Parts: C-alpha cells; structure tokens; sequence
C-alpha cells in the first residue's frame, strides 16, 4: 500500500506529466494491442483493432482519464474506483491479467516520453500505485 | 519439454483412473465462481445468476467434459503437444475470443478437484507431472493469437 | 477486497478444518519444493530439504500458525501481519512471486484432506484472503 | 523457435546501437531500487539504504554491464538460445540460487531503460520484438532450476 512517499511521488511525476494523457493512453494502448495481441479479444466489437485507431485514441483518453482520477482519489483506490472496478467486472468481466499488462505498458509510454522525470524513484512509486490501482479494479470481480 | 518415464507413467495413470464425465464439470463449475471473469465465454446459458447455477448447468458439463477429451490427445501424443492443439488454440482464439490468462486458471482448478478426488493418492510427485503436463497444454493452447 | 461473506467463508473453514493445520503445512511445503524446486533457493540453508524432514515437518507447522494469525487479523491484514512482511520481506528477501506458489498447494492440500468442505463457495473466498495475505506480507517490500 | 525476419533486424538494430555501458548500470539500478528483493545477491556492495548509492555502486555498475553483455552471446546464436545460456543457467541457480523470478524484473527494467534511451524510436513493434527476445532467453535461464 502507498506510503506518503509514494502518494508524493505519483502526484509530482502526474503534476509533471499529467498533461500529455490523452497522448500517453493512445501510446499505450497501441503498444497494448500491438505486443500483446491477445488482449484484441476485448475489442472485437471494434470496427477494427487497428493500431491507435482512433476510437483507440479517444479510448485511450478514457483509459488515461481513469489514471487522473485515480491519482485524486489515491488515498483510497477502492472506494474511488468502484464505478470502473463495475464496468470492468460485471459488464466486461476482463481478466485481471491485462491491467498488468497495460500498466506496464504505461511505464513504458511515460517512459519514453520523460525519460528526466520517470526516475527509478519516480518508478517504483508509480509502479507499487499502479498495482493499487490494478487491485481496486478487480474489487467487483469475485 | 522432455518426460521422464515416471512422469509418461504418472500421466497415462491420473487420466486413465479419471472419471471424464465427473471431474469435467466440477472443474468448470468451480472456475467460473472462483474466477467469475471465466463466465464472460459463457454467455447465453439461461441461469448463472449464484454458484449453485453454474453447478446446475448443462452446457458448463459439456465443455467441462469437452476438455477432459481434449487432453486426452495430449496424453497420446506427449510430445506433438504444440501441432496437437493447433487448431483448438485458433478456434478460442479467433471464434472463441479466449483469453489465454483463463487456460492457467481452468489448470488450477482441474488439479484442486482432482486432489479432491484423488485424496492421499495425489502425492507431491503426481501433482508436478501433472501440472508440468497441464502448463505445456495451456501454453499451447495460447500459442495461436495473434 | 474481502467481504463480510468472504470473512465468514474463512472463518467457517478455518473452524472446520484448523484441527489439522500442523498437517496441511508439511505437505503444502512438501509439495513447494517438488513441484517448485527453484523456491529452494530459500531452505537449501536447510539441513533437510525432501518431504519427510523434519524440518519440513516444523516449519509447516509455523507456517499455518502464521495463517491462523491471518484469520485472526482479517479485518487488517496489513496491522496483523507486518512483522511476518519485513521478515519476508525485509531479512529473507523472499520474492513475492512466491507466495503465489505455496498458496497453490495450501489450496491442494485443502482440497485433499478436506473435499467436503472445500466447496467451491469456501474456495473463491480462502483464495482472495490468501493473496490478501500475500498482499499484507508484501507491506514491506518498497 | 520462431524467428520473424524483421524481428531479427530490430534485435539486430537495438544491439547495435545500445551503449552498454551506459544502459546496463542503469537497468540493475533501477530493478534494485523497483524490486529491492532482488538486491539479495547485491548487497554488501555498498549502502543499499540508498538509490543515489546503488545507482552509482561500482559492484552494481558491472554486472549489470556483463548481464548486457551476457544477453549479446544469445543476439548472435537466435536460435538455439537455450543451449547457449544453459550454462550461465546452471549457474545461477546451483551457484548463487536466485529467483528466476528475479529474472522478470531485471528484464522489465532494463526494457523501460531501453525505452527512456530510444524514446520515440522504440516503437510497439520495437517493443514485441525486444520483450519476445527478453522472454526466450529468460526461460533459458531458468531452465536448469532443479
Ligand atoms: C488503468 C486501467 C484502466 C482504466 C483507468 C480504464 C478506464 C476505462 C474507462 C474510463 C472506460 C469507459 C469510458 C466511457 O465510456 O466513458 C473503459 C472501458 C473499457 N475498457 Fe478500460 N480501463 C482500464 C483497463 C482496461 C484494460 C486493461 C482493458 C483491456 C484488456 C480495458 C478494456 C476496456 C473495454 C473493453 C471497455 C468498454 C468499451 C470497449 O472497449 O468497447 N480497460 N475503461
Ligand atoms: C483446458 C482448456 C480448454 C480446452 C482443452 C478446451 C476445449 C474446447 C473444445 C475442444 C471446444 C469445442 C468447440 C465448441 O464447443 O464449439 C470448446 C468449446 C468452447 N470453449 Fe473451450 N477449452 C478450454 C478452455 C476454455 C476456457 C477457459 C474458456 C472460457 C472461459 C473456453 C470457452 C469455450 C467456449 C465459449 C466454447 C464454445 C462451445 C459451443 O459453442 O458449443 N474454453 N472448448
Ligand atoms: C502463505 C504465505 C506465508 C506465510 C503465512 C509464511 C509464514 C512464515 C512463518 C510463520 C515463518 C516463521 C519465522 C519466524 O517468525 O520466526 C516463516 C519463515 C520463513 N518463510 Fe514463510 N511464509 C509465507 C510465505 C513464504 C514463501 C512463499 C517463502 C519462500 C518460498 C517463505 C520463506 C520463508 C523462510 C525461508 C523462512 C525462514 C525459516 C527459518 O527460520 O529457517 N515464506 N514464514
Ligand atoms: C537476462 C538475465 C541474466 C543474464 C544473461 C545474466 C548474465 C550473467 C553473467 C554473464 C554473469 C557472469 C559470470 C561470472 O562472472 O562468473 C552473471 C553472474 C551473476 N549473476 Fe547474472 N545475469 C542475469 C540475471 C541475473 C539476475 C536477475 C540475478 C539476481 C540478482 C543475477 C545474479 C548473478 C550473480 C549473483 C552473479 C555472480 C557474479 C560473479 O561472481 O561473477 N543474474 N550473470
């Protein structure tokens, strides 16, 4: 669980990058789709899967639009993510297994596009945040 | 992977003493309560509202039993694993819409239910060949999504 | 996150069956090793390391006593359980993948020596409290 | 093994241009400071109470550059990575005893480090490429933990 060092960092680094969300989602949800194929399975009903197609775009505002979000409500992931966690669950019933997935294609999105800011530091804090983030979606799972 | 003959051995045994049409469904049923994401590739089934459901449910038996059979082919060829289930990987891939992380859990259960079943007899050794066995199925049963 | 149901779920169980938990730490450990040799990085400081010893006898032993703490510690995991973290974690570096593995067999020996009572129902439930250990034992991880 | 023709070039082109000595300390910094279990065969090379320490720790520095160095004697024999690193796998495991889950991490790290020096060049296909290599070769050290 997040310290208050790692509360701090994520809302510094978000301070920092928050801004380039909507372009960080479409990255790294194109790399989603892209080196991990399998997780096409969730957007079949997609006219088409293509690579940051741009109902990927705008989806990735979405997914990005999740992670503002969860930094506000960072003090309590569950509480603040049961809406999505409900979406995620009951209506998509998505595997647990590609939020890891697309959380470590986050890292590596931010990654390339602020290799000064993402620090080690500035890493394992958004990492161990990401992974709150990761379980308060699986909430409503079983 | 290779096999000793011990594991060839414990394998040929665990599937032959198996009782198909028991084990299928139980394993099934436990995994889509235990893993309710499982359920997704479940759609139409009329009622899988509460556990007691998905126990009390035909076309959960089925497949639970469809898949038993479905290894018995890996029990035959043991090490033709990968070309064996070539074309079951791209129907849950493309038709199926599979997702691959569910193989792993599907594996997870089948031995929880066997252990059940198999009690004292399902010694540490059985239980490596037969998750040793049961990963190099699910693997390939994710070998064809691209 | 674990419910009132799941809570009780566990606590049933745990009534049921704790009897024998000195039993189903042997062979949960027994079974770690063979079917995962690689955790034996860790007790190859031991002076016996295959099912039957002795030490494998006593330290299953521990471990279960450390998970009827859990149960005891339900409702805060995280509270309950930091001095088991920072041994884990801190002294023994044991890595958190591993705690995935011995829950595994803690859910195959359940399962032998208590099918009855193993429901499917029982199970879901054991298994979110045992990442839910697993979560709380990795408190003190970074 | 399978191996795509522009999958080759890009392993090809990354290990071209990477500098190892570079990359390298900063991939076991970060995987130490990101999974501070790891550290627990790098431990007395200095303060590990600190990442500004361990990030500039000489002991660390170095095999971090012999682990890239270590990942080129598979860019060349692509394929038959197994028998290559079999050694180098025998070896942590009997030797040092690590956690081939330690494996994952590293890897991670240094994936991330990759990316935050190519930046824009990274591409996803850059990155499947990369991560698949990374995988194949991560079994192969693992492999002989027994
Ligand atoms: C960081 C974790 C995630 C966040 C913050 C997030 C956020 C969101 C949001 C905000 C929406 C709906 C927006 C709206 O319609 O107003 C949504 C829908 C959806 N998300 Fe995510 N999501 C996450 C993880 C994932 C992952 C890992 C997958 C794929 C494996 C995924 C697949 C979907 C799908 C399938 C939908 C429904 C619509 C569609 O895609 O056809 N989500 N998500
Ligand atoms: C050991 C792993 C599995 C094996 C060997 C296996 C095998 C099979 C086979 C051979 C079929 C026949 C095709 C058909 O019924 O149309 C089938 C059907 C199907 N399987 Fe799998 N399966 C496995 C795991 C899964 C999982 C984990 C899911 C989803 C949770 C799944 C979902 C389905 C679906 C939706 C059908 C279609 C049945 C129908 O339409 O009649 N399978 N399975
Ligand atoms: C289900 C999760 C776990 C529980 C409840 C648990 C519980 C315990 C307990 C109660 C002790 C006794 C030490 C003491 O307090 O003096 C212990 C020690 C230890 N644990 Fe675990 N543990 C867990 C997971 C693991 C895993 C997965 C591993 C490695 C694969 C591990 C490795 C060790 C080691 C090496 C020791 C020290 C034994 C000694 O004193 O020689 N633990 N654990
Ligand atoms: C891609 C994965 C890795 C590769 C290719 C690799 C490669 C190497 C190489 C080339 C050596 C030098 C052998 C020698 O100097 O005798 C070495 C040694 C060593 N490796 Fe790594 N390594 C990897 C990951 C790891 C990880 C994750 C750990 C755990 C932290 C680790 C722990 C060690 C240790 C403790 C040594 C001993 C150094 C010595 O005494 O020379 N390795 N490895």
């Amino acid at each position: 669980s997040l310290s208050d060092k790692d509360k701090a960092a994520v809302r510094a680094l978000w301070s920092k990058i928050g801004k380039s969300a909507d372009a960080i989602g479409n990255d790294a949800l194109s790399r989603m789709i892209v080196v991990y194929p399998q997780t096409k399975t969730y957007f079949s009903h997609w006219p088409d899967v293509t690579p940051g197609s741009p109902h990927i775009k705008a989806h990735g505002k979405k997914v990005m639009g999740g992670i503002a979000l969860a930094v506000s409500k960072i003090d309590d992931l569950k509480t603040g993510l049961m809406e999505l966690s409900e979406q995620h669950a009951y209506k998509l019933r998505v595997d647990p297994a590609n939020f890891k997935i697309l959380n470590h294609c986050i890292l590596v999105v931010i990654s390339t596009m602020f290799p000064k800011e993402f620090t080690p530091e500035a890493h394992v804090s958004l990492d161990k945040f990401l992974s709150g983030v990761a379980l308060a979606l699986a909430e409503r799972y079983r | 992977v290779e096999w000793t003959d011990k594991e060839r051995s414990i394998i040929s045994d665990i599937f032959s003493h198996m009782d198909y049409d028991d084990i299928g469904p139980k394993a099934l049923s436990r995994c889509l309560i235990v893993y309710p994401w499982t359920q997704r590739h479940f759609s139409g089934f009329g009622n899988l509202y509460n556990a007691e459901a998905i126990i009390g449910n035909a076309n959960v038996a089925a497949h639970g039993i469809k898949v038993l059979h479905g290894l018995d082919r890996g029990v035959k060829n043991m090490d033709n694993i990968a070309a064996t289930y070539a074309d079951l990987s791209t129907l849950h891939s493309e038709k199926l819409h599979v997702d691959p992380d569910n193989f792993k859990l599907l594996s997870d259960c089948i031995t929880i239910v066997l252990a059940a079943k198999m009690g004292h007899a399902f010694t540490a050794e059985t239980q490596g060949a037969f998750q040793k066995f049961l990963a190099v199925v699910v693997s390939a049963l994710g070998k064809q999504y691209h």
